[PDB]
RNA sequence: UUGAGAAGCUCAGACGAGUAGGCAGGCGUGGAGGUUUGUGACGAAGCCUUGGGCGUGAGCCUGGGUCGAACAGCCUCUAGU
RNA sequence: CUGCCGAAGUUUCCGGAUAGCAGAAACUCAGAUCAGUUUUAUGAGUAUGUAAAAUGAGAGUUUCUAGUGGGCCAUUUUUGGUAAGCAGAACUGGCGAUGCGGGAUGAACCGAACGUGAGGUUAAGGUGCCGGAAUGUACGCUC
RNA sequence: GUACGUGAAAUUGCUGAAAGGGAAGCAUUGGAAAUCAGGUCAGCAUCAGUUUUCGGGGGCGGAAAAAGAAUAAGGGAAGGUGGCUGUUUAUAGCCCUUGUUGUAAUACGUCCACUGGGGACUGAGGACUGCGGCUUGCCAAGGAUGCUGACAUAAUGGUUUUCAAUGGCCCGUCUUGAAACACGGACCAAGGAGUCUAGCAUCUAUGCGAGUGUUUGGGUGAUGAAAACCCAUCCGCGAAAUGGUGAAUGCAGGUGGGAACGCCCUUGUGGCGUGCACCAUCGACCGGU
């Protein structure tokens, strides 16, 4: 049993065996949708650009 | 953590360096703590469980 | 499963080349200052168990058969079931008459002979 | 195992998002948010046995 | 599935410098008992050889040459090994 | 001939024993004990000693039987010093039983510890030529 | 061919082959020449393992980059432009702040169980089991197969000599922490050093066992009779100790732990019973049991 070690990060079939979840992963997801709310306190900006 | 356990992950079973090639190996050695698969083992290590 | 040899050169005894009184047969150097015993730079090698050959192909000839010394026809019949595993090797002191009987019987059994052509021609 | 893996991955994403929102609010409020001190450490031996 | 020389077969993992010291398994030689329906003047032993092959090794087998009367494998015994 | 295990390198008492290090034999022990380790707590003087969590490893004894009882080098503390050397301890290191890469060469320097090999990648040191590898990039100094 | 069986090495002459610019031997890798055995060697494809090297796409993060561009306010000026050394955008422009275009882009960091190529090394195992994927089947899923070639009148694998590149301090002995000294070594062959015996002890084996030991001796042995076989009386050691006497009080004694076994029922565990060896315990009996 297990004559050879197969790397799941390279062997898709072995990864499917180990993880019965990789078939539904969807790594790339729109999370910064709608608009981007620039959030930077004026106090924080002043101290950042201080001295 | 995930790449280490998948690629270089080996379990100590009967004092032997047995590769983590199947979920049954982890279940037979860590099922007492409800760690049934590689992802469960990764979760325990990453989140530092009980 | 091809026949693989970990090494082809023999292990000559240290300084056996310089002196004729020192034979080529390997002798373990006992001197506590022997540079070759200490495995220094450029020194000749010493026999080690790691040099050992694969157990499956060990004792096998390049053709894949193991040599079996044969003295008369009776030994040839002993190789009836092992003709794909063993090759008959006729002994040096077996006379010409018995060689032709050994070779002919080996031909009938389909058994390879390592030196079939000796003293027989 | 699939459900556990889905839960763990969702937990990782939620924790990463939570930390980012926590930092953003403090930056907007002008306050300082310290991150959680790491519980896990990976140690690599770089010197030999001599 | 035949893979029970159970002293065998098979699976898995780790390991590999090594003095003093400790432990184990092997190679070789003279002789003895047993055995091989054993080898031999159609050539024993020995010797020689840029012939071949086997063993990690100690060593072993073999071709050719020379040679001319005896010798070997295996199991045990023994030592002026 | 091959293989396996493998020290001590010195206390403590009168050259011998005891012990230490290494094995064997025979036991009991895994709801147990250990540790060239670190925390926590107690006191006491950043350290100390005592006790009680982390991490690691199965942890214990009895018999009896080998070999060992040197030295060298270096760091730190300290004791004196002296034209200046150094001298005296302690301390654990390195060598010693140990090859290999580098330092042009080397008992003590930098790396690294060894079955036979194929491939990959590095340590230390290197990339003008000898010499494998940039007569590389950028900023200065020097005749 | 009596310088007489076999005829080793040291050593010598000859012929052949080759090497040689102040050592040589050796090791490694191949080439050449010579010589041996006698299936070999290739190319590609599709995969598996290890690995290296180029790209492409997309998330997320930070001042939710900084800039910047374009376009509206105001401010300031210069290393002062047009103008006239001095001044404030005019016949160049620049700096600062704000708005806007904005959810800008980009860089960097990070992630993708996103993706496309190039290169190298490896192919262990050997019916079927297993974990999985796609759907009885098929599969990149417990280790390489497929399709062809060429070549055997040679390629491969050797071997010998030699060359090239790289490395390589003379062996043993002794001394010391360690070297080096120093001592031994012209060369070859043959010989050449932990042996036999008595005692003691340990361990292992074998036979027998409260016994044990035939070989002083006798008997006996026709085929070698110095063997083998048989054993009367003794004797050795042991079975009794203690300094003359001379041992279950008590299942040849109870308690605890303990090998091993049995019965159970929460059944596993644990409980209960029995409890070898051995070790701590109270106990005895003889002058150790």
């Amino acid at each position: 049993a297990h004559v050879q070690k197969k790397n799941p990060l390279k062997n898709k079939a072995v990864l499917s065996r180990l993880n019965p979840y990789a078939k539904a992963y969807k790594a790339n997801v729109k999370i910064n949708s709608e608009k981007t709310p620039k959030a930077a306190g004026e106090k924080f900006l002043s101290v950042l650009h201080e001295n | 953590v995930r790449e280490l356990i998948y690629k270089r992950g080996f379990g100590k079973v009967n004092k032997q360096r047995i590769p983590l090639s199947d979920n049954a190996i982890i279940e037979a050695a860590l099922g007492k703590y409800s760690i049934l698969s590689v992802e469960d083992l990764i979760h325990e290590i990453y989140t530092v469980g009980p | 499963v091809n026949i693989i040899k970990k090494r082809t050169k023999p292990f000559k005894r240290h300084q056996s080349d310089r002196f004729k009184r020192v034979g080529e047969s390997w002798r373990k150097p006992r001197g506590i200052d022997s540079c070759v015993r200490r495995r220094f730079r450029g020194t000749i090698s010493m026999p080690k168990i790691g040099y050992g050959n694969n157990k499956k192909t060990r004792y096998c000839m390049p053709n894949g058969l193991k040599a079996f010394l044969v003295r008369n026809v009776s030994d040839v019949e002993l190789l009836l079931m092992h003709n794909k595993t063993y090759a008959a090797e006729i002994a040096g002191n077996v006379s010409a008459r018995k060689r032709v009987e050994i070779v002919e019987k080996a031909r009938a059994l389909g058994v390879k002979v390592t030196n079939a052509g000796a003293k027989v021609r | 195992i699939a459900k556990r893996a889905e839960a763990y991955e969702a937990e990782y994403r939620a924790a990463e998002r939570e930390q980012i929102e926590l930092a953003r609010k403090a930056r907007a409020e002008g306050n300082y948010f310290v991150p959680h001190e790491p519980k896990l450490i990976f140690v690599v031996r770089i010197r030999g046995i001599n």
